[PDB]
């Protein structure tokens, strides 16, 4: 009944501390985690457990909603969910029209987690003012968040989802983390209403009594002007801006343009557009409308995501595995500039997930403490990536602009 | 006694077994108080004898207590400690008397013998097994082993404070009205009852403690306010830090300044105003803890103002829930920002400072945000809500410079405050190139080896200039191109660099920073009516920029 997991070896257990919440946030987890222990899913336990990992409320609308955030756990049980019994990413899923996700989470606290790992799970629930110990619970069944339990709960899974998937063999069903990922090319109706189909079948097993289009996702090319007149400083501008595309793009040409330059001119002074300089400028509009040529992913090596403020409530996107090999590019768009961070996060985490069933570490244009103090305020998703926090190159800023 | 609770079961580290440590030869008398002293214990259920065949040992020694003829026994849990599991820490962090909610009443109970009080997971006892030895080591000697939790093992903080709270829990459970600080071995209690149905609830309270091994004092033996704690002063309707005074010396060493510096920061969490900048700086260095060290005038003119600020006593006010939280915060020069917050005009809850640089390069704009942050982090953990922040900037030029700047932020409610000096950009880049400016095309290039460089122009207008620079780093130079371009111009003017380096620090409009040219390109800035900042790739054979790189590539590149 209970599937047997070990720590990568010799890696200990999680020890991470829990940040700051406010009197609110903890009354919710208080009623939270006090129903949790009455129906057994959880424990209270003693300081013989050394672990903890963080926990958060969030809303995901008028509910809280208790988010554990197991990413160290997750990092230090890689070889268990990922390697011994990973689950495959369909290639087919970002193909569709629509895809559609579900949070299945609900149905992991049915299954018990193996005795001897229940101690890494270790939560702590802090008190305003530190007046009272924080209260401690350790988990008794597979925990949302954390990558082993769909790894674990995988062959119940495609037991539920078997009559349905024979009855829809062009709907692709992807699982990842606590969600359900389901696609298809059916018109939006049709497929709206295959979603709800797919929720009784799930209802028979564990859920309550969010829509995607990712073939039109495409990407958001490094943009050249077309301008009525240039001036040196439009020039230079642009030199600077190729100059950097040719890092990325396989046959990039500048030579015929900063020809145009030659002497030392004042910045305000027009120019006359030549034809090999028309000619390779819009040669290169080819180049950057293409994916680039040579880069792939790699299914071993870590999704890298930057993410740049461009103003207006704007901002820029690029997802490497090794830096300047862009595997994809984006903007996002559309009041606060943390809440705008926290929605590109999530969209960005989520096509990410759809094509290559992982997700990104952040590069954040953002001070480390004004992130995690208000980031939780906005984030609406089960999961939490790897982020760190950058000072943006203000030039990586230009050459990515509209 | 010993407390009827159940035992945390403990573990060894993985790997290991435990200790066995050889005892050392005793002196007869420290063998003949040991051998009092546990026999004390062992009729206590302290501490049990144990037969040969347990292989374990931890070395126990015994000294003089206090100066009396009194005395105490020494074990030595070194070794077994490095043996012992990791555990849970005991605190996560400390209350600040400012989030302590008013309250009619607080009752002190320390616990008696609190380690001894608690019972030892039984199946460790083992592990702490001592041996008091016979005279000179003739004979096998008295072997002991703990029931209790030990002084000094790695456990017993944690274990202990658990019991407690399990013990507590039912307590709390029934008693919602009542709260209770758990503290070492300490208890403070506090409700918003009247004296006798509080006096009574403590008497409840320590029953209830009884009947589970812990010991009490009665209201006889019950310490009183104002209670002394963590180095603050808790009076019914006030608090402040302890009592502070600054020594009168002719002359100070290093560790007089450190000790005036760390009573001066304790100081500041309620005396406004408090500044330690100067006193610090005197520090820098390594210098021997006697070295005496004349304080500067600055340093002088900083200690005096804190002796002024501290002459008259001031004290905080506690936390009344059904009222919003106001932190202001000013600034104090040279990166020292200072903030009080309050609840009722003025009657602080706490004071501090913020006096951080992130950067080598800032403005205020920045520095303030920051100090922001920092307070809106504090009053979470204190009061478990942010504050309604006023501050010393106007609502547009904080919209300026954040709508424009490139990293992401926000603060939360603020409003205006007139309580300069007000924070302000001191100039602005341009945002497109000028007509009619002459345009400096700078570079700067420093030779790896010679660590000796270059710094020049090249003008649209023909003019031109290079210097020589020594000691210089190719991030140096190209500074310094800039600040030749600067200190060479009219009010308007165009510059061209491709130093990605030199565009982002002068692009993030700094007002203030550790480099001696950061700051002669700054008052140069602000001296401008109009710059224009481009960037360039170098080595493009592009416009000006290559006739000012082979200029001062000469020499050698
Ligand atoms: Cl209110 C009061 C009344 C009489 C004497 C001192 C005081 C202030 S000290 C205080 N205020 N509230 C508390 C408690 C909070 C939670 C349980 S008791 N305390 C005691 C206390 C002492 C040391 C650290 C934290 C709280
Ligand atoms: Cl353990
Ligand atoms: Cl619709
Ligand atoms: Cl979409
Ligand atoms: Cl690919
Ligand atoms: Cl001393
Ligand atoms: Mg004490």
């Amino acid at each position: 009944e209970t599937v047997p997991v070990k720590l990568k070896p010799g890696m200990d257990g999680p020890k991470v501390k829990q940040w700051p919440l406010t009197e609110e946030k903890i009354k919710a987890l208080v009623e939270i985690c006090t129903e949790m222990e009455k129906e057994g899913k959880i424990s209270k336990i003693g300081p013989e457990n050394p672990y903890n990992t963080p926990v958060f409320a969030i809303k995901k609308s008028t509910k809280w909603r208790k988010l554990v955030d197991f990413r160290e756990l997750n990092k230090r049980t890689q070889d268990f969910w990922e390697v011994q019994l990973g689950i495959p990413h369909p290639a087919g899923l970002k193909k569709k029209k629509s895809v559609t996700v579900l949070d299945v989470g609900d149905a992991y606290f049915s299954v018990p987690l193996d005795e001897d790992f229940r101690k890494y799970t270790a939560f702590t629930i802090p008190s305003i003012n530190n007046e009272t110990p924080g209260i401690r619970y350790q988990y008794n069944v597979l925990p949302q968040g954390w990558k082993g339990s769909p790894a674990i709960f995988q062959s119940s899974m495609t037991k539920i989802l078997e009559p349905f998937r024979k009855q829809n063999p062009d709907i692709v069903i992807y699982q990842y983390m606590d969600d359900l990922y389901v696609g298809s090319d059916l018109e939006i109706g049709q497929h709206r209403t295959k979603i709800e189909e797919l929720r009784q079948h799930l209802l028979r097993w564990g859920l309550t009594t969010y829509e995607l289009h990712p073939d039109k996702w495409t990407v958001q090319p490094i943009v050249l002007p077309e301008k009525d007149s240039w001036t040196v400083n439009d020039i230079q501008k642009l030199v600077g801006k190729l100059n950097w595309a040719s890092q990325i793009y396989p046959g990039i040409k500048v030579r015929q343009l900063c020809k145009l330059l030659r002497g030392t001119k004042a910045l305000t002074e027009v120019i006359p557009l030549t034809e090999e300089a028309e000619l390779e400028l819009a040669e290169n509009r080819e180049i950057l409308k293409e994916p680039v040529h040579g880069v792939y992913y790699d299914p071993s090596k870590d999704l890298i995501a930057e993410i740049q403020k461009q103003g207006q409530g704007q901002w820029t996107y690029q997802i490497y595995q090794e830096p300047f090999k862009n595997l994809k590019t984006g903007k996002y768009a559309r009041t606060n500039d943390v809440k705008q961070l926290t929605e590109a996060v999530q969209k960005i985490t989520t096509e990410s997930i759809v094509i290559w069933g992982k997700t990104p570490k952040f590069k954040l244009p953002i001070q480390k403490e004004t992130w995690e103090t208000w980031w939780t305020e906005y984030w609406q998703a089960t999961w939490i990536p790897e982020w760190e926090f950058v000072n943006t190159p203000p030039l990586v800023k230009l050459w990515y602009q509209l | 006694p010993i407390s009827p609770i159940e035992t945390v079961p403990v573990k060894l580290k993985p790997g290991m077994d435990g200790p066995k440590v050889k005892q050392w030869p005793l002196t007869e008398e420290k063998i003949k108080a040991l051998v009092e002293i546990c026999t004390e214990m062992e009729k206590e259920g302290k501490i049990s004898k144990i037969g040969p065949e347990n292989p374990y040992n931890t070395p126990v020694f015994a000294i003089k207590k206090k100066d009396s003829t009194k005395w105490r026994k020494l074990v030595d849990f070194r070794e077994l400690n490095k043996r012992t599991q990791d555990f849970w820490e005991v605190q996560l962090g400390i209350p600040h008397p400012a989030g302590l909610k008013k309250k009619k009443s607080v009752t002190v109970l320390d616990v008696g013998d609190a380690y001894f009080s608690v019972p030892l997971d039984e199946d460790f006892r083992k592990y702490t097994a001592f041996t008091i030895p016979s005279i000179n080591n003739e004979t096998p000697g008295i072997r002991y082993q703990y029931n209790v939790l030990p002084q000094g093992w790695k456990g017993s903080p944690a274990i202990f404070q658990s019991s407690m709270t399990k013990i507590l829990e039912p307590f709390r459970k029934q008693n919602p009205d009542i709260v209770i600080y758990q503290y070492m071995d300490d208890l403070y209690v506090g409700s918003d009852l009247e004296i006798g149905q509080h006096r009574t609830k403590i008497e409840e309270l320590r029953q209830h403690l009884l009947r589970w091994g812990l010991t009490t004092p009665d209201k006889k033996h019950q310490k009183e306010p104002p209670f002394l704690w963590m180095g603050y002063e808790l009076h019914p309707d006030k608090w402040t830090v302890q009592p502070i005074v600054l020594p009168e010396k002719d002359s100070w060493t290093v560790n007089d300044i450190q000790k005036l510096v760390g009573k001066l920061n304790w100081a500041s969490q309620i005396y406004p105003g408090i500044k330690v900048r100067q006193l610090c700086k005197l520090l820098r260095g390594t210098k021997a803890l006697t070295e005496v060290i004349p304080l500067t005038e600055e340093a002088e003119l900083e200690l005096a103002e804190n002796r002024e600020i501290l002459k008259e006593p001031v004290h905080g006010v506690y936390y009344d829930p059904s009222k919003d939280l106001i932190a202001e915060i000013q600034k104090q020069g040279q990166g020292q920002w200072t903030y009080q917050i309050y609840q009722e005009p003025f009657k602080n809850l706490k004071t501090g400072k913020y006096a951080r640089m992130r950067g080598a390069h800032t403005n205020d704009v920045k520095q303030l945000t920051e100090a922001v942050q920092k307070i809106t982090t504090e009053s979470i953990v204190i009061w478990g809500k942010t504050p309604k922040f006023k501050l010393p900037i106007q609502k547009e030029t904080w919209e300026t410079w954040w709508t424009e700047y490139w990293q992401a932020t926000w603060i939360p409610e603020w409003e205006f405050v007139n309580t300069p000096p007000l924070v302000k950009l001191w100039y602005q880049l341009e945002k497109e190139p000028i007509v009619g400016a002459e345009t400096f095309y700078v570079d700067g290039a420093a030779n790896r080896e010679t660590k000796l460089g270059k710094a020049g122009y090249v003008t649209n207008r023909g003019r031109q200039k290079v210097v020589t620079l020594t000691d210089t780093t190719n991030q140096k130079t190209e500074l310094q191109a800039i600040y030749l371009a600067l200190q060479d111009s009219g009010l308007e003017v165009n510059i061209v660099t491709d130093s990605q380096y030199a565009l982002g620090i002068i692009q993030a409009q700094p007002d203030q920073s550790e480099s001696e040219l950061v700051n002669q390109i700054i008052e140069q800035l602000i001296k401008k009516e109009k710059v224009y900042l481009a960037w360039v790739p170098a080595h493009k054979g592009i416009g000006g920029n290559e006739q000012v790189d082979k200029l001062v590539s000469a020499g050698i590149r």
